[PDB]
DNA sequence: CTCTGAATCTCTTCCCGCGCGCCGTAGGAC
DNA sequence: GTCCTATCGATCTTCGGAAGAGATTCAGAG
C-alpha cells in the first residue's frame, strides 16, 4: 500500500521473498557459470538461511531487520501470536453496526430498558430507516433516502421512533468476565450523548459510572432479535449462573433509603395512634402529621397461596411503623408481613427479593424490584442523610487507652533495658499489646457510636439505635463496613513493611485527626502494595480464564439421561473443628445417585434419581442425613458429551 | 513583613504553624542545570561536549603515523527562535563547529610534523537546545526528556533464598557494572565452586582470570589463604599453633605438652584456654600425623635431587607423602588454613574444577568460550582480554562509578582510574569470599543509595559520544589510506552519523516524551518526572513487587503518592519538592543542621547513603523559639527504623513538612486526612484538568500555587522593576526604572503576550493581562495570567457550591448532579483549537493546484471559500464544508472537507508553499498582512525608542546651554551640533547619536531579513508543493457525560443538568449548584473533602460579610476593622499581617479582590485543625455545625436533618464525552482481511473480543454469533445481501464463509502444508 | 561400558477494550 | 541529482524476568 506521497509502505513478507529470489537467482547464475565448489557451497548455505528467514524468522541465530533492530515478521510469525490471525481476526473480529459511549445512570428507566443517544440511534439504525423511507414512499430510493437522513428532517425522527420500537440492543462492557456482562435492552431515545443505564443492572456489569465506556451492538436479523429478547434480556437474567444468588441485589443508595424508611424511633411525631390501613398511613406522612419512624398500629391484610396455589386473604391488626406500613403497599400479594416488619439492610432486603422469586414468579419479581428501587430512591432523597466531620466520633477514653498501652510497651522495653527478655520476645509482646489496645479502641469507638443516641419517652432518658449518618451507612451495608469506620474514627492500627514485618509502632491516629508525615509514609507502603497487587493479578486472572475456556470449550449437555448409577457423596465440610458450610449448599440442585435411605435402616426416603430441589433439601435437613451420594458430571457415561441428569439444576 | 504588589492584592489567610525556614526552590532547575552542564565548555573537560571529544579525540592512525586532535568548539546561534521555529515546524537547534587540527608527522624522523592543518571550526552537526521553560522543539512539537533512574556503576552483592534450588541455602553473587564496558559477574556454585562470567556468558572458572593475570597457583594460594606451619625439628612434625584458630570447635584429638595440657581430646576451647596457651608459647606443639595428614600444602616442593615434582600447590598431603618429602630436604611445611566455618576451601574447590593450566591455557579457554568459531592465538587472545576490562575503548568506570567502587571496598581514596587493576579485582574477590564466609552484608538493589539519576545532559552526551565513535571508526581508516597531503579536516569527517544519532535521540527515543501541555501543573510535573524505564533500565512487563514498592529511603527524595497506577506503578516517579541531584547524580535532600540542643537555621544536604549515619528529627517536632526541642523525647528515624530518641541526641531535622511530597500532592489541601489511594488518584487527576474559560482561584489552597504558577513559564513575569506604560491585551510595555536600566539600552521593556494558541492537547493557552496602566511592579511579579492561572496563583477549576445528599438517584455512586445555573454562567466552558492540514504534492502526473475553481462543486460550498479557494477567517463552519480548494491533475476533486461532527470558528489559516510553484492570491494577501504587521512592529519599536532617546537628549540639554527657540526651531534629528560647551555632555550626545545611527541600521537590516524570511517559499520537504493549515476554535460547554473531579480523588460524570427550580435551597433562598453523593465518602476514606467543604463555607462566609460591607457604603476604617479580625484569627500562626499600612487604597483594592471569598491556605501537613475551622465559622454568622437544613425545590418541603453544604473546588477533567461517543453503520473495510476498520478518527466499529464470544456461547445464542462473525464483519458477499434485505425489510442473512479464514488457509498453504476443506 | 538416576540445556508464556500522539530504506556510482 | 544495490562479507546487537517443561547431557552404578 502507498503512504502519504509517492512512496509505498514497507511489507515484511515482500522483503523476505525478495531476499530469497535474489539469492536463488545468484545461485542459478553461478551454477550456469560453473563456480568453484567453495562458492557454490556458500551460496547454497546463504539460500538455505534465507528460506529460514522467510519461513520462521527468529529461529535463526539472529532475525534480520531493515530498521532500528525491528525484526521482520515471517509467515509463522503472522500465523501465531497474540497479534496473529487466530486471536486477532478469527476468534475476535471487529463488527459493523456497533458503537460506544460514556454511560450514565438513569433512575427512571425500567429494568428492561436503556437509553441511547438520538445520534447513535440514527447512525446505527440507518438501513432500517431506509427500509421505511421506501416503504413509507417518502423517499424515491437509497439515493434520496440517505440525503434525507443527512438532512435530519423532523419526519426522520418519527421514522426512527417507529423503527426502534421493539428492536433490542446489546450492551457489553470491556472486560466481560462472565456472561452477565452482555445483556439486551429495549432502547429509548435520549437527547444527550451518554448511554442511560439502569441502576439495578450496574451491579452485573461491575459498572462504576466514573467515566466508564460501554459498547452497543444492533442485532439485525429476525432470529438475532428473538434470541436477544429470549436469552439476553435483562429480565431473563435475574439469577447468577455461578450460584443461587440474585444479580439484582439492591444497590448502595436504594438500600440506604429502605433502611431509613423502615427504621423505628422511641419517641416520634404521630406515635401510638391507630391507622385504618396502609394508604391512610401514607397520607399522614405526606400531610406532615406523622413521622416516618413513628410507632403505630395499622390494619394489615396479606394473601397466602395454598398448597394448591390459590391465595387466601387474611386481615389483622399489626404493631409496626409508618415506614413499614407505607412500604407494604409495594410488596406483592404473596408474602408475609414479617419480611417488612424489620429494618431492612443489604442482606435483609436481598432474601426478601429472593423470596418473591421463590413464590410469586419472575414477572411479579421484576416489577417488585423496580418498585423497591423507586421507593428507595425517593425516600433516600427525602432522608437527606448527609455526612460531615461532626459525625465522626472519637471516644473520649481513647487518649487514656493509648496513654496506658504505650506505657505497657515501655515495661516490655524495660525488660529489654534490663536483659530480662530476648530480642524476639520483646517484639512479639509489644505487637500483641498494641493489638489488644487497638481492639479496645475499636470496641470503645463502636460503643460510643451506637450509644450517641438517647431520647426521652414522655419521661426519663432512654437509649436506642443511633441515627448517626456513618452508623446508618455501615449498618445498612451500603458502604463503609466496620473496618472502614474503625480507620475513620478509631485508630489506623498496625501496618506492615514491604517485607511484611509488623510495625512495632502502630498508626495511633485516625483520618478524622491529622496523620503526621511518618504515619502517612508508613501508610504508603501498604497502599502501593495493594495497588501493585491489583495491577499484577488482573493479568493472571485473565490468563486462567483463557486456559479454562480453552480446556472446557467442548462440553455440552447433549443427552437427557446417561443411565449410570454412580456419583459422589456429599458431606458438610468439617475441618478445624466446627463446620464451615452446611450440607444443603453442596447437594441442592443435583439428582440423587441411588435411593436415599431414612436415618436408620431398611427405610428409603427419596427415589434413586430424583432432583433434590429446595423442598427435598429442607426434608433432608429435617432428618439427620450427612452423607448423600449424588450424580456428578465427571462420572456420567456419555461419549463426546455430558448427560443432563448429572449436571442437574441450571443455576440461572 | 513586606508584601509584593502581586501578593498585595489578595492576602491569602494562612493556617500554617511552622515558620518555613527554606523557601521552595526552582521547580524546573532539574532540567536546565543539567543541560547547562552539557552545552557549557569547561577547562575541566568533564561534563560536556568537550568531555565527549576528549573521550574520542585525539585520534591517530598507527599505520598512518599521523593524528587529528580536537582544539575547541564554538556553538553558532540558532537560526530561528522558539516562536518562529514552532510556527514553521522546524527543529530548534544550534550548529556545532569544531576546530580539528590534522597533524602529519614524518617517517624516519621524530614526531616533528611536516605540516599541521587547523580547520576553522568545521561544521559537525545540529544539536537541539533547551528552551528556558525546559522543553525542546524538535518538529514544532514540544518535547520533554524525562530524567532516567538506574543502577549506579560499581559492584553489587546479592543473594536469595528459595529462588535458587529451594534447599534453604542462599547463593552469593557479585557483579561489576562499568559505566561503559563489559559486565563481570562472580558466582559460587551450589557446591561452593567459584566461577566467573562476562556479559552473562557461559560459566568459567574464576581462577582463570588470575591465570590471565599471570598468577601462579602458589601466588593465588598465598593471596587468598593463611599459612599453618609444621617443622621436623626437635621432634617428628611439630605444629605452629595459633590458639585463636581453635574456638568453639571441639578439640577432637590430643594436644598436650609442657606440663599442663591445654585442651584434651573431645572438648571445646574457650578464652581462658587461649590465654593459657599464649602464656605457654605454643609456637611448637605435638599433633598426630592424622591431623597433619588432613592438611593441604601451599607451595610446590620438588625432589631437590631428581628435580621432579613430589608436591605441588594445593596438593593434599598424607603420611607417606610427608615422610617422603621431608626426607627429600623440605623440613618446613606450609599448609592452608581451611576451617569450615571460617576459612572455606572455595578457591581450592575452584582449582579442583579448573581444567586450565597456565596463562596460555587461560587465554585459549577464554577465547574459545568467548568466541565460538574463532581460533585462539597468542597475539589475539591478548587483543580480546585487554579489550575486555583494561582497554579504554571497551571499559570505563565513570567518576561516580569509581567513587562508589572505592566506597564499597572501604578505600581511603575515591579518585581512581576508570580501568580495573589486578588489586581491584583481587579486592572484589576477597570481599566476595568474606561475604561467603558470612563476615559481611549484601546490598539492597532497590535502595536509593545504589540508583542514580541520568538527565538530558548525560544521555545526550552519550549519544554524541556514540556518533563520534562511529565518525572515528570511519576516519581512522580514511587517514590510514588517505594521502594526507590534499586532505583537509572537512574531508576527514562528515556530519551525517553525529547528526543522525542526536536527531534520533531527540526525536524518537523512549525518553523523549511528547509534552502533555494540559495545564501548567502538567508541564511542571512532567518536567520533574523520574523514570526507571528506558535504555539501560528495566521494562514495565519484567518488574516485580521488589522494585515497585516504596522504600524507607524514598523519604525526602521521591513522592510516594504520585505514581501512574496501572501497568507501570512505581516505575515512573516524581521528584520531591525540595530534593536535588548530587554532583555524582544521586538525590540529596536538605536537612536543618541541629547543633547540640538547638535547631540552627543551617541547611545541609544529605544523600541517600549519608542519611543512615545520622539520626534525623521529624519536621513536626516543636521548638521553643530558642531552637530547643520542647519535647523531652522526639520521634526520629535512624536506619529506616523510626523510634523515640532523647533530646540533644538528635543530629538533624527535616527542613519542612512538605519535604516528603511532590508538587502535585503539595497542591492538595488536607492531604493528611485522605487515604493514600484517594491521594494518589487526586494527584494523578489534578494534571488532567482543562483550563476553563474564566478560571479564578481556589478558596482553599496550600500556598504552593504562588510558586507553581510562577515557575511554570506560562505567565508573563516582569524581568525588572518599573511602571506600566501601555497595555493592549497583546503587548504590555514597562518603563523599567533607571535603577536597573542599562546606560545605553532602551530603558523600556516590551512583553508580547501570547494569544490563543493550540497546545499539545488541543487547548488554548492565551495569556491575559492583570496589571493596570501606571501600576508599579517589581522584578519577578506576574504581569499577565496564563491559562489556569489568575493573579499569579494556579487555578485549575471553579469553586462550586456543593451539597452532600442523595437526590432521586441521579448522583448514584459516581454520578454528579449539576444545576443549570453553572452552565448558564459559563463556569466550565473551554476552547479547543484543532489543526487541519490540506497538503498538495507535485505528483508524478503533474503539479497540484489550490483554487476556488474546483471541479464538480457548486457555489453552495464555495460560499465560505474565497476567490482563491480558502475559507474566510471568522466564518463559522460545520462538518462537511470545504475549507481548501485543492485540485489534483489528471481532474480530481481532492479537497479538505470539515471532519464529521466537529463545528467551530476558523480563527487562523497559515499556508506554507514550496516556491517555484506560483503563490495563490490568498497566500499573497496573508503574506502581505504578515509583512505589514512585522513592519508596523519594528517601526513602533524604533519610533517609541526614538521618542525616549530624543526626550533623554533634551533632558541632557536642559543644563549646558538650553535654547528653547533653537531647540524647537529645527527637527529633532538635526541636533548634531547643538549649542553646548566643550564638556562631556556633548560626548554623551555623540554616544547616543552613534547609538541612534546603529538603531537605524539595525532596524533596516532586521526589516529586510524579516521580509526575506516571510517571503521565503517554505520548505515542503518530501515531494510536496504546498500545504494549507486551518485552525478551528470550538467553545465546548459542559453536558451530561462530561467528567468532573475534586482534588480528593472524587470523580464522576455529570448525570443531569438540573434546572434551577429543582435544586435544593436553604432558608436564605440560595440554591446549591452541585449535588454530590455522601455514600462515597466513608467507603473510599477521603474524608478530607468534607473538612475542606466546611472550611470553604467559612471562606465564602467572610466574603459574604465583606461584599455587604462593600455593597453597603461602609467607611473603610470599619471595613478594615473586620478584615484584620479575619486575618489575626487562629492560633500563633506563622503568617502575621497588619492591614494598617495599606493606606485604605490597597485596602479597597484587596476588598475588591476579596469580596468573592477570602482565599485560605492550609499547608499539607501543617494544616488547620477542626477547632480553627469552627472558630472561623463562628466569625461569620454561619452555623458552627457545618451542616445546614435545605428545602426541596420541587415540593417546598424541608429535608429531615441538616445536610453538609459548602464550596468545593471542582475541575473539569479532559475526558469529555463528545471526544469519545462513536457509532458506525457502514464504511471503510480493511484490505488484507475485509473486517471493518478500527478507531475513532477512522469510521470504524467496536471489536468483538474473545470474551464476548465466550459470553454469547454461555447463552444458547448461535444465530447471534453467526451473524456477528460472518455477515457484520467478514463475509464480503454476504454483507451486501444482508444490506439489501435490511433495506427490503426481509431480515434474513446468508452467512457463507468468513473471508479472513480463507486468508489463514493461504498463509498455511504458503508453507509446506496442504490443508484443505473436505466434502464428507 | 552403558544404564538409569540427576542436571544442565533451550523454548513458551504472561487480562480486555479504548483513545491520543510521533515515527516509518540507505549508501554509493553515473 | 538520480538510483542504485544490499543489507557488521574487519560490530557486538545488553546484562532490571520467572517458570515451567521438556530435551539433552552426564554420573556414579552397578
Ligand atoms: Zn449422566
Amino acid at each position: 500500500v502507498p503512504l502519504d506521497g509517492g512512496r509505498f509502505a514497507t511489507s515484511d513478507l515482500n522483503d523476505l521473498y525478495r531476499r530469497v529470489i535474489n539469492r536463488n537467482n545468484r545461485l542459478k547464475r553461478l551454477l550456469d557459470l560453473a563456480a568453484p565448489d567453495i562458492i557454490v557451497r556458500n551460496e547454497k548455505r546463504m539460500l538455505q538461511e534465507a528460506v529460514d528467514a522467510l519461513l520462521d524468522n527468529g529461529r535463526r541465530g539472529r532475525a534480520i531487520t531493515g530498521s532500528n533492530k525491528r525484526p521482520l515478521k515471517s509467515l509463522a510469525d503472522m500465523i501465531k501470536g497474540k497479534q496473529g490471525r487466530f486471536r486477532q481476526n478469527l476468534l475476535g473480529k471487529r463488527v459493523d453496526y456497533s458503537g460506544r459511549s460514556v454511560i450514565t445512570v438513569g433512575p427512571y428507566l425500567r429494568l428492561h430498558q436503556c437509553g441511547l443517544p438520538k445520534k447513535m440511534a440514527l447512525e446505527l439504525f440507518k438501513p432500517f430507516i431506509y427500509g421505511k423511507l421506501e416503504l413509507r414512499g417518502l423517499a424515491t430510493t437509497i439515493k434520496a433516502a440517505k440525503k434525507m437522513v443527512e438532512r435530519e428532517e423532523a419526519v426522520v425522527w418519527d421514522i426512527l421512533d417507529e423503527v426502534i420500537r421493539e428492536h433490542p440492543v446489546l450492551l457489553n462492557r470491556a472486560p466481560t468476565l462472565h456472561r452477565l456482562g452482555i445483556q439486551a435492552f429495549e432502547p429509548v431515545l435520549i437527547e444527550g450523548k451518554a448511554i442511560q443505564l439502569h441502576p439495578l443492572v450496574c451491579a452485573a456489569y461491575n459498572a462504576d459510572f466514573d467515566g466508564d465506556q460501554m459498547a452497543v451492538h444492533v442485532p439485525l436479523t429476525l432470529e438475532a432479535q428473538l434470541e436477544a429478547r429470549a436469552l439476553m434480556m435483562s429480565t431473563n437474567n435475574i439469577l447468577s449462573p455461578a450460584n443461587g444468588e440474585p444479580i439484582i441485589v439492591p444497590s448502595q443508595d436504594v438500600v440506604l433509603g429502605l433502611y431509613y424508611m423502615t427504621r423505628d424511633c422511641v419517641n416520634a411525631k404521630g406515635e401510638g395512634m391507630v391507622l385504618t390501613g396502609p394508604k391512610e398511613a401514607e397520607r399522614l406522612y405526606r400531610s406532615g402529621l406523622a413521622s416516618l419512624h413513628a410507632r403505630v398500629k395499622v390494619r394489615i391484610t396479606e394473601y397466602e397461596k395454598d398448597a394448591n396455589g390459590e391465595l387466601v386473604a387474611k386481615t389483622s391488626l399489626k404493631d409496626t411503623t409508618v415506614g413499614r406500613a407505607i412500604l407494604w403497599m409495594i410488596v406483592p400479594k404473596g408474602l408475609p408481613y414479617s419480611i417488612v416488619n424489620q429494618a431492612l439492610g443489604k442482606k435483609a432486603i436481598s432474601k426478601m427479593l429472593n423470596t418473591c422469586y421463590r413464590i410469586l414468579g419472575l414477572k411479579p419479581t421484576v416489577i417488585f424490584a423496580d418498585q423497591i428501587m423507586y421507593t428507595g430512591f425517593a425516600y433516600a432523597a427525602r432522608s437527606g442523610a448527609s455526612v460531615g466531620i461532626d459525625d465522626m466520633v472519637i471516644p473520649e477514653k481513647k487518649h487514656e487507652i493509648i496513654s496506658e498501652a504505650e506505657a505497657e510497651v515501655a515495661e516490655i522495653q524495660e525488660q529489654f533495658q534490663s536483659g530480662l527478655v530476648t530480642a524476639g520476645e520483646r517484639y512479639n509482646k509489644v505487637i500483641d499489646i498494641w493489638a489488644a489496645a487497638n481492639d479496645r479502641v475499636s470496641k470503645a469507638m463502636m460503643d460510643n457510636l451506637q450509644t450517641e443516641t438517647v431520647i426521652n419517652r414522655d419521661g426519663q432518658e432512654e437509649k436506642q439505635v443511633s441515627f448517626n449518618s456513618i452508623y446508618m451507612m455501615a449498618d445498612s451495608g451500603a458502604r463503609g463496613s466496620a473496618a472502614q469506620i474503625r480507620q475513620l474514627a478509631g485508630m489506623r492500627g498496625l501496618m506492615a513493611k514491604p517485607d511484611g514485618s509488623i510495625i512495632e509502632t502502630p498508626i495511633t491516629a485516625n483520618f478524622r485527626e491529622g496523620l503526621n508525615v511518618l504515619q502517612y509514609f508508613i501508610s504508603t507502603h501498604g497502599a502501593r502494595k495493594g495497588l501493585a497487587d491489583t495491577a499484577l493479578k488482573t493479568a493472571n486472572s485473565g490468563y486462567l480464564t483463557r486456559r479454562l475456556v480453552d480446556v472446557a470449550q467442548d462440553l455440552v449437555v447433549t443427552e437427557d439421561d446417561c443411565g449410570t448409577h454412580e456419583g459422589i457423596m456429599m458431606t458438610p465440610v468439617i475441618e478445624g473443628g466446627d463446620v464451615k458450610e452446611p450440607l444443603r449448599d453442596r447437594v441442592l440442585g443435583r439428582v440423587t445417585a441411588e435411593d436415599v435411605l431414612k436415618p436408620g435402616t431398611a427405610d428409603i426416603l427419596v427415589p434413586r434419581n430424583t432432583l433434590l430441589h429446595e423442598q427435598w433439601c429442607d426434608l433432608l435437613e429435617e432428618n439427620s442425613v450427612d452423607a448423600v451420594k449424588v450424580r456428578s458430571v465427571v462420572s456420567c457415561d456419555t461419549d463426546f458429551g455430558v448427560c443432563a441428569h448429572c449436571y442437574g439444576r441450571d443455576l440461572a | 513583613m513586606v508584601y509584593s504588589y502581586t501578593e498585595k492584592k489578595r492576602i491569602r489567610k494562612d493556617f500554617g504553624k511552622r515558620p518555613q525556614v527554606l523557601d521552595v526552590p526552582y521547580l524546573l532547575s532539574i532540567q536546565l542545570d543539567s543541560f547547562q552542564k552539557f552545552i557549557e565548555q569547561d577547562p575541566e573537560g568533564q561534563y560536556g561536549l568537550e568531555a565527549a571529544f576528549r573521550s574520542v579525540f585525539p585520534i591517530q592512525s598507527y599505520s598512518g603515523n599521523s593524528e587529528l586532535q580536537y582544539v575547541s568548539y564554538r556553538l553558532g546561534e540558532p537560526v530561528f527562535d522558539v516562536q518562529e521555529c514552532q510556527i514553521r515546524g522546524v527543529t530548534y537547534s544550534a550548529p556545532l563547529r569544531v576546530k580539528l587540527r590534522l597533524v602529519i608527522y614524518e617517517r624516519e624522523a621524530p614526531e616533528g610534523t611536516v605540516k599541521d592543518i587547523k580547520e576553522q571550526e568545521v561544521y559537525m552537526g545540529e544539536i537541539p537546545l533547551m528552551t528556558d521553560n525546559g522543553t525542546f522543539v524538535i518538529n514544532g512539537t514540544e518535547r520533554v526528556i524525562v530524567s532516567q533512574l538506574h543502577r549506579s556503576p560499581g559492584v553489587f552483592f546479592d543473594s536469595d533464598k528459595g529462588k535458587t534450588h529451594s534447599s534453604g541455602k542462599v547463593l552469593y553473587n557479585a557483579r561489576i557494572i562499568p559505566y561503559r564496558g563489559s559486565w563481570l559477574d562472580f558466582e559460587f556454585d551450589p557446591k561452593d565452586n567459584l566461577f566467573v562470567r562476562i556479559d552473562r556468558r557461559r560459566k568459567l572458572p574464576a581462577t582463570i582470570i588470575l591465570r590471565a593475570l599471570n598468577y601462579t597457583t602458589e601466588q593465588i594460594l598465598d593471596l587468598f589463604f593463611e599459612k599453618v606451619i609444621f617443622e621436623i625439628r626437635d621432634n617428628k612434625l611439630q605444629m605452629e599453633l595459633v590458639p585463636e584458630r581453635l574456638r568453639g570447635e571441639t578439640a577432637s584429638f590430643d594436644i598436650e605438652a609442657n606440663g599442663k595440657v591445654y585442651v584434651e581430646k573431645g572438648r571445646r576451647i574457650t578464652a581462658r584456654h587461649i590465654r593459657q596457651l599464649e602464656k605457654d608459647d605454643v609456637k611448637l606443639i605435638e599433633v598426630p600425623v592424622e591431623y597433619i595428614a588432613g592438611k593441604v600444602v601451599a607451595k610446590d616442593y620438588i625432589d631437590e635431587s631428581t628435580g621432579e615434582l613430589i608436591c605441588a600447590a594445593n596438593m593434599e598431603l598424607s603420611l607417606d607423602l610427608l615422610a617422603k618429602l621431608s626426607q627429600s630436604g623440605h623440613k618446613r611445611i606450609e599448609t592452608l588454613f581451611t576451617n569450615d566455618l571460617d576459612h572455606g576451601p572455595y578457591i581450592s574447590e575452584t582449582l579442583r574444577v579448573d581444567p586450565t593450566n597456565d596463562r596460555l591455557s587461560a587465554l585459549v579457554e577464554i577465547y574459545r568460550m568467548m568466541r565460538p568459531g574463532e581460533p585462539p592465538t597468542r597475539e589475539a587472545a591478548e587483543s580480546l582480554f585487554e579489550n575486555l576490562f583494561f582497554s579504554e575503548d571497551r571499559y570505563d568506570l565513570s567518576a561516580v562509578g569509581r567513587m562508589k567502587f572505592n566506597r564499597s571496598l572501604l578505600r581511603e581514596e575515591i579518585e581512581g582510574s576508570g580501568i580495573l587493576s589486578k588489586d581491584d579485582i583481587i579486592d572484589v574477590m576477597k570481599k566476595l569470599i568474606d561475604i561467603r564466609n558470612g563476615k559481611g552484608e549484601v546490598d539492597d538493589i532497590d535502595h536509593l543509595g545504589n540508583r542514580r539519576i541520568r538527565s538530558v545532559g548525560e544521555m545526550a552526551e552519550n549519544q554524541f559520544r556514540v556518533g563520534l565513535v562511529r565518525v572515528e571508526r570511519a576516519v581512522k581508516e580514511r587517514l590510514s589510506l588517505g594521502d594526507l597531503d590534499t586532505l583537509m579536516p572537512q574531508d576527514m569527517i562528515n556530519a551525517k552519523p553525529i547528526s543522525a544519532a542526536v536527531k534520533e535521540f531527540f526525536g524518537s527515543s523512549q525518553l523523549s516524551q511528547f509534552m502533555d501541555q494540559n495545564n501548567p501543573l502538567s508541564e511542571i510535573t512532567h518536567k520533574r518526572r523520574i523514570s526507571a524505564l528506558g535504555p539501560g533500565g528495566l521494562t514495565r512487563e519484567r518488574a516485580g513487587f521488589e522494585v515497585r514498592d516504596v522504600h524507607p529511603t524514598h523519604y525526602g527524595r521521591v513522592c510516594p503518592i504520585e505514581t501512574p497506577e496501572g501497568p507501570n506503578i512505581g516505575l515512573i516517579n516524581s521528584l520531591s519538592v525540595y530534593a536535588q541531584t548530587n554532583e555524582y547524580g544521586f538525590l540529596e535532600t536538605p536537612y536543618r543542621k541541629v547543633t547540640d540542643g538547638v535547631v540552627t537555621d543551617e541547611i545541609h544536604y544529605l544523600s541517600a547513603i549519608e542519611e543512615g549515619n545520622y539520626v534525623i528529627a521529624q519536621a513536626n517536632s516543636n521548638l521553643d523559639e530558642e531552637g530547643h526541642f520542647v519535647e523531652d523525647l522526639v520521634t526520629c528515624r535512624s536506619k529506616g527504623e523510626s523510634s523515640l530518641f532523647s533530646r540533644d541526641q538528635v543530629d538533624y531535622m527535616d527542613v519542612s513538612t512538605q519535604q516528603v511530597v511532590s508538587v502535585g500532592a503539595s497542591l492538595i489541601p488536607f492531604l493528611e486526612h485522605d487515604d493514600a489511594n484517594r491521594a494518589l488518584m487526586g494527584a494523578n487527576m489534578q494534571r488532567q484538568a482543562v483550563p476553563t474559560l474564566r478560571a479564578d482561584k481556589p478558596l482553599v489552597g496550600t500556598g504552593m500555587e504562588r510558586a507553581v504558577a510562577v515557575d511554570s513559564g506560562v505567565t508573563a513575569v516582569a524581568k525588572r522593576g518599573g511602571v506600566v506604560q501601555y497595555v493592549d491585551a497583546s503587548r504590555i510595555v514597562i518603563k523599567v526604572n533607571e535603577d536597573e536600566m542599562y546606560p545605553g539600552e532602551a530603558g523600556i521593556d516590551i512583553y508580547n503576550l501570547t494569544k490563543y494558541t493550540r497546545s499539545n492537547q488541543n487547548t488554548c493557552i492565551n495569556q491575559m493581562p492583570c496589571v493596570s496602566l501606571g501600576e508599579p511592579v517589581e522584578r519577578g511579579d506576574v504581569l499577565a495570567d496564563g491559562p489556569s492561572t489568575d493573579l499569579g496563583e494556579l487555578a485549575l477549576g471553579q469553586n462550586m457550591r456543593v451539597a452532600f445528599m442523595p437526590w432521586n438517584g441521579y448522583n448514584f455512586e459516581d454520578s454528579i448532579l449539576v444545576s443549570e445555573r453553572v452552565v448558564q454562567e459559563d463556569r466550565f466552558t473551554t476552547i479547543h483549537i484543532q489543526e487541519l492540514a490540506c497538503v498538495s504534492r507535485d505528483t508524478k502526473l503533474g503539479p497540484e493546484e489550490i483554487t476556488a475553481d474546483i471541479p464538480n462543486v457548486g457555489e453552495a460550498a464555495l460560499s465560505k471559500l474565497d476567490e482563491s479557494g480558502i475559507v474566510y477567517i471568522g466564518a463559522e463552519v460545520t462538518g462537511g464544508d470545504i475549507l481548501v480548494g485543492k485540485v489534483t491533475p489528471k481532474v480530481k476533486d481532492s479537497s479538505l472537507r470539515v471532519p464529521n461532527g466537529v463545528s467551530g470558528t476558523v480563527i487562523d489559516v497559515q499556508v506554507f508553499t514550496r516556491d517555484g510553484v506560483e503563490k495563490d492570491k490568498r497566500a499573497l494577501e496573508i503574506e502581505e498582512m504578515q509583512l505589514k504587521q512585522a513592519k508596523k512592529d519594528l517601526s513602533e519599536e524604533l519610533q517609541i525608542l526614538e521618542a525616549g532617546l530624543f526626550s533623554r537628549i533634551r533632558a541632557v540639554l536642559v543644563a549646558g546651554g538650553v535654547e528653547a527657540e533653537k531647540l524647537d526651531k529645527l527637527p529633532r534629528d538635526r541636533w548634531l551640533e547643538l549649542g553646548l560647551t566643550d564638556e562631556e555632555k556633548q560626548n554623551q550626545l555623540e554616544q547616543l547619536a552613534e547609538q541612534y545611527d546603529e538603531l537605524k541600521h539595525e532596524f533596516e537590516k532586521k526589516l529586510e531579513a524579516k521580509r526575506r524570511k516571510i517571503t521565503q517559499g517554505d520548505d515542503l520537504a518530501p515531494g510536496v508543493l504546498k500545504i494549507v493549515k486551518v485552525y478551528l476554535a470550538v467553545k465546548r460547554r459542559i453536558q451530561p457525560g462530561d467528567k468532573m473531579a475534586g482534588r480528593h480523588g472524587n470523580k464522576g460524570v455529570i448525570s443531569k443538568i438540573n434546572p434551577i427550580e429543582d435544586m435544593p435551597y436553604d432558608e436564605n433562598g440560595t440554591p446549591v449548584d452541585i449535588v454530590l453523593n455522601p455514600l462515597g465518602v466513608p467507603s473510599r476514606m477521603n474524608i478530607g473533602q468534607i473538612l475542606e467543604t466546611h472550611l470553604g463555607m467559612a471562606a465564602k462566609g467572610i466574603g459574604d460579610k465583606i461584599n455587604a460591607m462593600l455593597k453597603q457604603q461602609q467607611e473603610v476604617a470599619k471595613l478594615r476593622e473586620f478584615i484584620q479580625r479575619a486575618y489575626d484569627l487562629g492560633a500563633d500562626v506563622r503568617q502575621k499581617v497588619d492591614l494598617s499600612t495599606f493606606s485604605d487604597e490597597e485596602v479597597m483594592r484587596l476588598a475588591e479582590n476579596l469580596r468573592k471569598g477570602m482565599p485560605i491556605a492550609t499547608p499539607v501537613f501543617d494544616g488547620a485543625k477542626e477547632a480553627e475551622i469552627k472558630e472561623l465559622l463562628k466569625l461569620g454568622d454561619l452555623p458552627t455545625s457545618g451542616q445546614i437544613r435545605l428545602y426541596d425545590g420541587r415540593t417546598g418541603e424541608q429535608f429531615e436533618r441538616p445536610v453538609t453544604v459548602g464550596y468545593m473546588y471542582m475541575l473539569k477533567l479532559n475526558h469529555l464525552v463528545d471526544d469519545k461517543m462513536h457509532a458506525r453503520s457502514t464504511g471503510s473495510y480493511s484490505l488484507v482481511t475485509q473486517q471493518p476498520l478500527g478507531g475513532k478518527a477512522q469510521f470504524g466499529g467496536q471489536r468483538f473480543g474473545e470474551m464476548e464470544v465466550w459470553a454469547l456461547e454461555a447463552y444458547g445464542a448461535a444465530y447471534t454469533l453467526q451473524e456477528m462473525l460472518t455477515v457484520k464483519s467478514d463475509d464480503v458477499n454476504g454483507r451486501t445481501k444482508m444490506y439489501k434485505n435490511i433495506v427490503d425489510g426481509n431480515h434474513q442473512m446468508e452467512p457463507g464463509m468468513p473471508e479472513s479464514f480463507n486468508v489463514l488457509l493461504k498463509e498455511i498453504r504458503s508453507l509446506g502444508i496442504n490443508i484443505e476443506l473436505e466434502d464428507e
